[PDB]
Parts: structure tokens; C-alpha cells; sequence
């Protein structure tokens, strides 16, 4: 049989795909996650803040 | 509109009758779900068939829907004087980018 | 129970913009998709747009897209349509459906009341 | 020991609200989703709702869906289950489970001892 | 309850039993897993196979299962006068919005 | 009304590099894959490259794979095509067209304007 | 060019021409659709014809086309001036590694 | 221009393992299958495995079934074979060869370079 | 070896010799592909023709094949002194579990 | 100048006219309110629109506003003689270090 | 090497069921398909099943058909004989056996070592 | 055992449809074809229609072709006769049929229970 | 009931082609093969081609054949008739007819309406 | 112990010895890593592999390793005295809550 | 140095010449930004190019880069005799526990 990958197939998205949320995924944490504390990020962190005395 | 319905269909109280749906080879022909939808003269459309032979809580016993080869149908039995409504088919055509594909529409008439 | 309510029809002339809201209430907004369905009057009905429960992806008609525009908000529960360029072929009722999916198609199962657009000068 | 403890049960005439909860110890609640889980008298199993670990998505059967609200405190290891305007069909005992997930679909390791509410008039 | 299950089965100590949990293409047939568990007259369930063949710590060698296609079953060897019990198998369904579904629940009876 | 302009021709001596780009306007640029079809002066339409809508996929021609490189960035609208080591025998006009399917073979919807790109010495 | 076209084709205004693109049982006697494109002098390629039958909106009633066998046709009636264009066959052939191939294309003239 | 090159051989003696490798260049490796083939010293050409495109179907020979083991790695670029249980009438010289499918039977139209297995003692 | 071959074929610069490769009714007779590789002598095989009738762009006019029923040939005209190599055939047979079967191979000497 | 506004807009007495703040994925794309300032010819910029959606008390219930994706817009019906004045669109940059971002402006006039 | 191990046998009643398995090793189990045959103490052989290479067709024999079912699962290299109803008439050592395919019939190329199945009472 | 159970009869006056099903079980369904027989009251028996294991091929009898036609769904092992235009000489008890083949000609080996369709007016 | 409808006719000048078409109706068209029979005012009846049922045989008269084409189409249920290079002797009323075999020797059972052809200068 | 290794391997010094992970669909055959730890008879573990290829700067060039599929082995080249040690291959394991998973442990033994 | 620098590249005053910057799947391939720096042969770095396309007001229009899948380039225009310095590549890396990672180094020699 032909062994090579089909360049005669649909190139577009499927709009007959499932639109809502899934149900059956995990609930649970993930227990595989980077523990670390990730050195990239912004280190000029003043971004934007409420410059008044109260929220 | 992909699907072809007959514009009118009519028939005596009591008695049975059928809606057809006619598609192609790329909507009902390839596997597709049919779906029917029930719209009264002065209110929004109400789902009435899904999966070709399942119905929702408000919908009776009355209507039933079946599918094979190419076209579909929708069979009531028993007719009454409410039932007078347009009757669309919805599937998904594969030639199309859009995610349902309607029927020109059917509007049935109880001989009353 | 599931209330879906539209609003923000009304007449306008060829050309210009006109944005719809339907919002809803007695379901979880976000885990579902929306549809716009459009019924000319005296014809039959159109697909018209969906968008996913996330929003990553939109799909529109062809004779729509690239001036309809449709968006959601989670955390007020209401749908948008916005449509820009307006056309006398643009003149229907407008309905929002909630999404469903079977087995290989998907279908509406609760529709909102609807909305006239009108468009005439 | 995983314990679930479950209170909130009693007799309430149809068309006002009641509120579940289901106290949680030997466990990490945090890392966890919750279920409910109903059982009608003489009648099968019924799952009526999922929390995620964090809060963040919420799934409701549709024979539920608009009337309970589920949710958790994360601080104090307790899990609600907020039931609102209660038909006669709600009648039954309800359960608090463990989630879990194996390969592609999800089972209830751990289950409450089970409270039980009755309406009627 | 999507998931068939017969209402009852019998059989004598010392025997083999097997309990059935039939479903259709959505659930079982779509290559999800089906996972049992068993209810005592007066007690919340206990989980009794996860995954299919996996089992948790208490249940003993007794009792096992499996899947093919369509069908799952539990096959429960060495009947003793503690499993009367109701025996349900859960899953999930594709075409519903909840995370699990049940079956109907059989009860199990040694003929003692 | 679906755009697409193209840009990034001129004359090349023959070994090195250049670059083209198609910006795109007037449809969903995520939920279409594109094509690179070139036509010598004088000469017929040939088919070069197409890249699938997500970017996962892609293939070229024969007379092109290895030193041609298509590519896109959705948050752009806009679609490149990378021409390493070119030769006398590159220079054509390039068009980007739009990706449509119909039953068992793909066609081009809409085209762009199309650039010219020489090699020569 | 796997897809094999006349070089050449004119007809007088007013009357019907062909323009025929013959192909091998790998593209077009293997069942794979033919989309015809136009090209103006000046311009780009547009589309013409796609699914052997079907046209787009602004493609007039005029130009039609149909395939049978290995080979697939262009019919123009009623020639206009306006009609002075290269057109090129477009198929998938099974036997290279490419989405498209194009045949080697007709520039039809009107005697005018 | 495409590229094949291997290595891996050696000497090694009958009863224990040996891995090959051939690295790829100037092609898009995750659209192709590809083959190992092997020629006994003075005599001919001997086909031994095939892969898929994606690495979900495997063939091999009936002399090397259940002791060879073909792969891929699309990430880099790299055909592997695992030769386990090496026996005497195993030394020959080792090619890839990539897929290509005419009519009704495959080819190679691109072969690598060689490299030579001794099983001895 | 399925598919055989003479052991050598000779001849002086300048006439045209031909290789056969005779198969039998599972890989030639039963309707599948021929193709012809050369290897000189310390390189890697280099194809030749695939499809019966096609060549590579590398490979010069010179090399011709052609199959009939069961058998297949490979006509070299116009011997020079770089065409001493062996040539193999390659099909594949349908009594096995191969993709390509490989025929006994023939040694091409030059008269020189 | 992060973001983009018209030079100038014009329309009739009591007509509505759309003012237009295109912004990208940094500024309004991502997340952040936009708020608009209706600055008089012969006075300081007045605060006229916040959260989007809110105005104070001294804006008229004419003015409007609303946001979608990195786009925002400034919606004006029945303009009235004194409405002829500049507006700017202002938001939040992740990219800088400014507090606020101001637009080009949009100069309105009223065709009295 | 090719080796075939069955389990599952033993003694059972008239009238239930037993369930049978060939765990397989040596060959890729994926690409064969598998056959069940039996022989009754004393006389000949009998076939009975046959599944495809992806499971998708089943055969059975007439005397057997409606009562066994045959099934594989492709991540354990295992082949099951689901056996319902047995009869006395179903007392025999059954085999599994791999198919092959010459011409126009098909035949058993290695077999497994055989597992007795004995109904009484 | 083969169990051939049909349904769906009845009277019905002339002109209109009726379709009648025949449920299956204790064999493959999708290994068979299908047979449909008709024996008016007092009369000999009529062959009808047949169809293919995959339903590539359907026939008909000349006396009900156009008006008739026949189908199946193999997920559910049900045969289906769908009559249109039932005219008088239609009334009879219809059968269905497992098909067979034995040298040159067909028969029939199982066959069902049978139901009275009755059109009169 | 049988219906065949032509049309495509008209008037034409010699040395062109013309295209004919016979829609089917009430039958299986797959089923059957088909005829095309014409009739020269005033003279008598003249076959013309046969088609088989899937198309793979072909025949025509020795005074049309290297001219004109006969073809079908399964999925339309469309016969077609394409003659090129039209002469006045081609001057007749069409007919397509449904092919049937009693014996040794063919009839057409059923036949169409006819469609006229006129070649003149 | 999800992941599978024999309990002991020998070799003679000077000779190649491979150690292998056997593990299952869920932690090895899902993409996940394997690292490799040293432990010698009276100090701690010390890493030896990480990212399936990559070593530390005190690990010697010696030790290598690969994954293919289902299963991940260290190859050991040149074996000496001080390569007496338990050697534990580590994965992540879907199915669990735990964020390591060990193998039983490969003795290995230097045949001096 | 996991991004990948060539050592030294020329061009002539006038030309074009480009300098490449090759990392991998965990720092410009999964997608993050690439930043050039620009050395005189005796002061500290300047910055060039951030953000892929972005340059400061110093930095003339000659200078322009942009990247593509795991690979990034350097584009300048109209070489000049103060070009001569070595240009850097600055990405960060997933795998390590630094912010920055930084290349080979590129020095470049105008032909004057």
C-alpha cells in the first residue's frame, strides 16, 4: 500500500467538530508540572496598580 | 438549500403522514445526523427530532423519524388540529464550510 | 430552566453597522457554543455563525463572513453579533441556539425568542 | 483514612432550598475534584454534578442543571451542593465521591457515607 | 441508564457467576473504559474494578473482569454468603454532558 | 470581500536568498490552508507548496522540496514563503490563493495579485 | 503537464467551442474532480468551474463543463469578445507528491 | 538535494544487539515511508523492513521478524533499526532507501550510502 | 529470488543487449509494477526505470524498458564503457509478506 | 501614538456616527478597559466614558460605548451643535512603562 | 521464533459459558489475522473461527455459530474465544493457529501447542 | 439459533405507504443477505426483493418495482421493507429470509414468523 | 412505473457536436443497461449504441462509430449521447430504451419519448 | 514498580552490557522521560541520564542510552571495576498521583 | 552556546549578507522572542534588534531580522566600514535555570 503521507486531503478547518466543554478530562492537579520558579518573567514588575489608598 | 423537502404536505385528521428529505452523497448519503425542527406560524423553531430516531421530553409519542440511503422521512401518525407547523431537515454538508446545512422547508395542513 | 432573550434589533439603513446581544440565563454559560440563525421573511432558515465555548474558533456563512463578527462574554452570559456593512439581503429575524452534538452532526437544542433586523432606506 | 462526612439532610416541602455539605479528612482536598452522586428509593445510580480541583469548570446533568450549584472551600475542606426551588423527583440520597481518572474515563475511589433529603407536601 | 444490565442472576456457592454490562458505539464500543462497583443492602458503593481488570486493595481474588467490543462483563468465582450485593457498571457516554453514567444495578443472589 | 496582496519580488542573482509574503484581508485566516502556485513568463501555471490550516502539514513539488519553505503566523493574517538557493530556472510570477475542497480533489477560491520575482546575472 | 490540452483553440461569435483536457486513469479515470480556471491577459488566474459542474457567482450561464471517462470538457457558448483568455484544466494526479496539476492551457481567440 | 547518510555498523559477535542509523537531509522526513534493504557480500539485494509516514504500520521480512525492529524519530530527522539476536548469515551491507508508490507497487528512488554489518567470532 | 534473471549478459560498445527479468502469475502476471536499479560496483543501487516505461532525470536515453505477460525486459542501446554494472529487477509478489521482491541480478560486461 | 484613531469624522444634525479606536494584543487585545475623553476647544479634556461601559453623571445618555477583541468604539446618536469637539481613546500598554496610552484623537464635526 | 501459548481450559458444565486465550510473541500480531480449530478426542480436525488483521470480520462455523465469539486486542498480542452455551459436543483440544494466504486458499503456518476444553456432568 | 422476528403490519387503505422491519439475532447479520417472500391468501409463494451483505446491490421483482425498496442497518441487525403506493393485490404475509447459495442457484435456509399487511378500503 | 425523458435537442449546423440526455425514472438504473435507437423521417428504425449496465463494454453502429459517444451516469440516473462532427444523414428522431435479454437475442421493454435533431445549412 | 528491569546483568570487564526499562503505554509510550540513577552499594543515589540522552559533567562518556516505543535501555561500554552499582530507571506515570515512578533495580556484575 | 552562530562572515561594501542564529524546539521554536546585540571591537554591547523586528531609534533601517520555526537570521543592507562588529543572538532557553542564553558569536570583515 502507499506508505507516504495523503497531499489530496482536506487542508481547511472542520466546522463538524464537538463545540462544547468536555466532561470526561482530568479533575485532578497535575502532579508533572514544573516545580520551579521559572527565571522568565517581567523583572521590572510595576506593571499597572491602584495608585489610591483602598481598592 | 441543499436539502430537498416537498413544499407542502397535507392530509385528514386521524390519519398518517409523511415529510421526505432528499439529500446528496455529501450530507445524508455520507453518514450524517438528521435533525428535524417543528416551527408554529408566531413562535421560534422547537427541535423535535435528533440522532434520526430520538425526541425530547415535550415532543409525544406522535411523531417518529428514520433515515436510509440518501433521504429521510418523517412520519406522523395521527394528526391533530396543533400539528399544523413547518418542518425542516438539518444535516451537514461536506462541501460547505458551515456547520449546519437547512431543507427548503415543509408546511403541513390537517384537512380541518 | 433554559431563557435565551435577544435584543438590539431594529431599522437601519443600507451601509452601516447594527450589533445584537442575546443573553441568557438558567444553564452554565460557558461550557457551551452558540449558534446565529437567520430566517428571511417568508423563507426558509440560514446558518449563520458559531463560535466555540472558549472562543478559539469562529466559522461564519460565506455570504457573511468578513462583515459579521461574533463574539461571547463568560462573565456577563451574553452572546454578540456584530455586523458591519449592512445589505438589503441582511433583513430577517435573528436567533440564538445553543449548541449540541450527537454522534457526526450537531444540532439546536434550546432557541431564543428572536429579533427583527430590518434594513431600507 | 479518607473520610467523607456528609449532613445537611431533612425534610423540606417542594419550592424552597436546601444546602448540602461534605466534610473531608486524610486527604489532600485541594488536589482533588468532587461528585455527587444520587440514588433514588429502590432506584439505581444517578451522577448529578463534578467540581474542579480549583474551581474553575463545573458540569451539571441536565435533569439539574440551572437548579443546584456546587461548590467548594478550599480552607476549610468542604464541599457544598446548593439545591434550589426542590421538585419531588429530587428525592433521594446523595453522596460525595473522590475523583479520579484512568485512562479515559473517570471512576469515585472514595464516597461519603450518604445523607438523605425528602420533599414532599 | 444508558448502560443495560439483566436485573438479576443467581447461582449456588462454589460457583461461577458472571454479570453483564452491554452498552452501544457512544459509550463502551468507543473505547472507554467501564468500571464496577458494588453496594451492600445498607452501605454507600465500594469501588470493585477500575480499568477494566484493576482492582483496589480490599476486593480479594475473587472477583475479575474484562471488556471486548460492545460488551463488558464481570466474572465473579467462589460465591460466599457476603457478595449478595447490587453490582452496577459505570462509563461514559459520549453523547450526554455528565462525566459518568450508570447502569441499571443487578443484584446478586446465593442460593444459601 | 476576500483580499489578498502579496509582496517581497524582485531581482535575485541567482544562489542566494529572498522572501515573499501574502497579507491576507476580508476572511478567517486561521480556518483556511493556502497554496503557492508560480507561472513562468510565457509558460503554463505550476504548483508549488501548500501549508494546512494549523501549520502542521506541508507539502511541496518535486522540483522545489528542500530549498523552498512555506510558513505562516496566524496573528498576522499573513502568509511567507522562504526561497533558499534560487536558480535561473525560480523566476515566475508567484500567486497565494485560498484553499477550498470539494468532493475528491482541491481548488484555489480566491487568488492574489500576484509579484514577480527574477533571477539573473 | 500530466494533463494534456489543444494549444489553441478560436470559434466565431455568436457559436459554440469546446475545449477538452484528456488525462490517464492515475488523475482523472481515477475519479478525481477537474476545476477549471480563467486568465485575462493582465490579471490573475479566477476560478471558472469546480466539481466538473458547478460555477461560481459571477461566472455567467454561458460557460458549462462535464467529464466522462478519462477525459473532461469545457463548453462556451456564444462566444463574446471579452472571452479572449488562457484556460487551464486543474486535477489531482495519484502518481506525484502534489496537491494540484495543471494541464498545459488553451488560449481561446474570437474572430471577431 | 536529498540526503541519506548512515552509520551504526561495526563488528559485532553472533547472539547480542546492534542499532543502526540514517540521517536525513533536504526532504520533509514525516511525509515519507522509508525501507532498509541489505546485500550479502557477492550476492543481491535482499528487502528487510518498511515504515509508515506516522510509524503506524510495520513490515518485515520472514528471516527477520521478531528479532528486527524499525523506527522513527520525526523530531529529528532520523530512521533507526533495532538488530537484536545477531546471527552469522546477518552480515551485509545495510541501506535506506526512501518510499515512493507508482501504480500498484512501491520503489525507492533515493538510496543512502551503506554501511557494512559483520557478525563474526 | 522470485523474479529471475539471466547470471550475465556481454556484448562489445556500440549494439543494444536486452536483461530479462520472467516472473510468474503473483508478481508480474498479476498486474503489478516492474522497476529496474544499477549498482556499480563500489556504490550504493541507483534507480533506473520505475513504471515500466519511465527514467529518472539523471538517466540518459540510452536505457528502454518494457514488460509482456509475465516477463519483463531491460534494452540497453548503445554500449560505452560506464554501463558495466549490475542490474536488478524489483516487483512485488503477492504470495509473501514483502513489499518489494528483487530478482537474482545481472553482471553487464563491456567488450571492451 | 499606540493607538489609532481617525483625523476627523463629520456627519449630519441628529445622525449617528461611529468613532473608532483600533488598538492591538498588548493594549486592548489584552484584556485591559478602555476610557474615552471628550476635550472641548477652550478647556481640559473631560472625563467621558470608563469601564467601557460607564459614564458620569454629566455625560448625556447620548454617548455610548463598547468593546470587542483589540478593537474599541466610541458611539454618538443625535449630534447636537455642542458635540463638535476632540475624543480620545485611552488604555493600559503591557509593552511600556506609562500608565496611559493616548490615542491620535478623532476631530468630530457636526454639518450645521 | 513464532510462538503460540494458549490458557482458559478446563472442565465445565453443559449449559455456561468459558472463556479461552492465545498470548502470542515473535511476530507483529497486528498485521495477521487468527484462526480457532478444534478436534475432538479420537477423530479429525474442525475449524471454527476466523477474525481479520483489524478485527473488523468475523467467520464462524455452523455448528458454532450465534453461541462463540472470537476477539483480539491488539495491545497485548492476544486472541480470546468467548465459548457460551457449551455442549457436550464441545469437548475438544482447541488450537490457534496464524493465518497465511497462498493463491486462492488460505492456510495455518504456525500453530499454538493446544488447551483441553472438557463438558460434562 | 436464528431468530427472524418481523413487525410492523396492519391494514391500510390503498395509495399510501407502510413499512414493514424484520429484527434479527443468533448470527453475524452483516455476513448475510437478505430475501423478502410474499404468499397471497390462498395462493403460492412470491420472491420479492433481495439485498447484499453491504447493500451495494438490490433487485426486484418486476411486479413491484418502482414502488418497493428494501434496506438494512447492520449496527442494529434489522432489515427494512418499504412499501409506497400499496395497491389491493399487495395484500399477502410477508417473510424475510436468510439467503443462501449452494452450486448455480439460491435458497433460502431461516426463515421468519411472517405479518398480514391487509390494503382495502 | 417506467418514465424516460430526452431532452437536449434542436438545430444545428453540420460538421459540430450536440449533446443528447435520457433521464430515468421508477427503476434501479445501475441494474440495467441502455439503448439509443433513431429514426430518420419517414424511414424506419436504425440502432445506434448499447452500454452495459456498469459501462464497461461499449458498442455502435458502423455508420456512427468514431463519432458519436455514449456514456452514463449511476448517481444521477442521466444517460448521455455525445455525437461529434454531425452530417445531414444524421438527421432522425432519437430514443433511448432499456435494454432486456429473453434468450439468444435483445428487446427494448420500455422505451422514451424522443428528442429530434435537425442538421441543415 | 510500574517499569519492568531484569534483576541482574553481568558482563566481563572490557565488554558492552545494556541494561533496559521495560514500561507500559501510559508512562513511557505517552512521551515521557527517562532518567537513570547510579547507586552505589553504601553512598546515594546519583543521577546518571537525564532527557534520555544527556548526562552530567562527572558521568563519563561511557555510559549511553536510548528510548524507542514502549521501552528505554542504558547502554554501558568499557565496564570497570567501580561500575558495581544498582542502576534504577525513573519515569512519570499518567495513571497515578505521584510525580516519580522507580523500576525494581539492575544489579550489574563486573565478571573480574 | 545551544544557539548556533557561524563563526565569521564577509561582504563586500555595498552588498547583502545575513547572519543566522540556529537553536532548537525549547528556546526559539517554542516561541520565544530573539534579540541581536551589536559589539564594537572595544565597548560594551548595544542593542540591535528586540523583539525579532523591532530596532531601537539608534539602530539605522539597514539593520532588520526576523525568525522562522526553529531558526532566526540577521538581515543587513548596504554594508558599511564601521559594520565591523560581532553580532550576537539572545533567546531564553526552557530547559536551563537562566534568563538569557546567548550564541557563538558572529564577527563580520567588510571586503574594503
Amino acid at each position: 500500500a502507499n506508505p507516504n503521507a495523503n497531499p489530496n486531503a482536506n487542508p481547511n478547518a472542520n466546522p463538524n467538530a464537538n463545540p462544547n466543554a468536555n466532561p470526561n478530562a482530568n479533575p485532578n492537579a497535575n502532579p508533572n508540572a514544573n516545580p520551579n520558579a521559572n527565571p522568565n518573567a517581567n523583572p521590572n514588575a510595576n506593571p499597572n496598580a491602584n495608585p489610591n489608598a483602598n481598592p | 438549500s441543499v436539502l430537498t423537502q416537498p413544499p407542502s404536505v397535507s392530509g385528514a385528521p386521524g390519519q398518517t403522514v409523511t415529510i421526505s428529505c432528499t439529500g446528496g452523497s455529501s450530507n445524508i448519503g455520507a453518514g450524517y445526523d438528521v435533525h428535524w425542527y417543528q416551527q408554529l406560524p408566531g413562535t421560534a423553531p422547537k427541535l423535535l427530532i435528533y440522532g434520526n430516531i430520538n425526541r425530547p421530553s415535550g415532543v409525544p409519542d406522535r411523531f417518529s423519524g428514520s433515515k436510509s440511503g440518501t433521504s429521510a422521512s418523517l412520519a406522523i401518525t395521527g394528526l391533530q388540529a396543533e400539528d399544523e407547523a413547518d418542518y425542516y431537515c438539518q444535516s451537514y454538508d461536506r462541501r460547505l464550510s458551515g456547520s449546519w446545512v437547512f431543507g427548503g422547508g415543509t408546511k403541513l395542513t390537517v384537512l380541518g | 430552566q433554559v431563557q435565551l432573550v435577544e435584543s438590539g434589533g431594529g431599522v437601519v439603513p443600507p451601509g452601516r453597522s447594527l450589533r445584537l446581544s442575546c443573553a441568557t440565563s438558567g444553564f452554565t454559560f460557558s461550557n457551551y457554543g452558540m449558534h446565529w440563525v437567520r430566517q428571511a421573511p417568508g423563507k426558509g432558515l440560514e446558518w449563520v455563525a458559531i463560535i466555540w465555548y472558549d472562543g478559539s474558533r469562529n466559522f461564519y456563512a460565506a455570504s457573511v463572513e468578513g462583515r459579521f463578527t461574533i463574539s461571547r462574554d463568560n462573565s456577563k452570559n451574553t452572546l454578540y453579533l456584530q455586523m458591519n456593512s449592512l445589505r438589503v439581503e441582511d433583513t430577517a429575524v435573528y436567533y440564538c441556539a445553543r449548541a449540541a452534538y450527537y454522534d457526526t452532526s450537531g444540532y439546536g437544542d434550546y432557541w431564543g425568542q428572536g429579533t427583527l433586523v430590518t434594513v431600507s432606506s
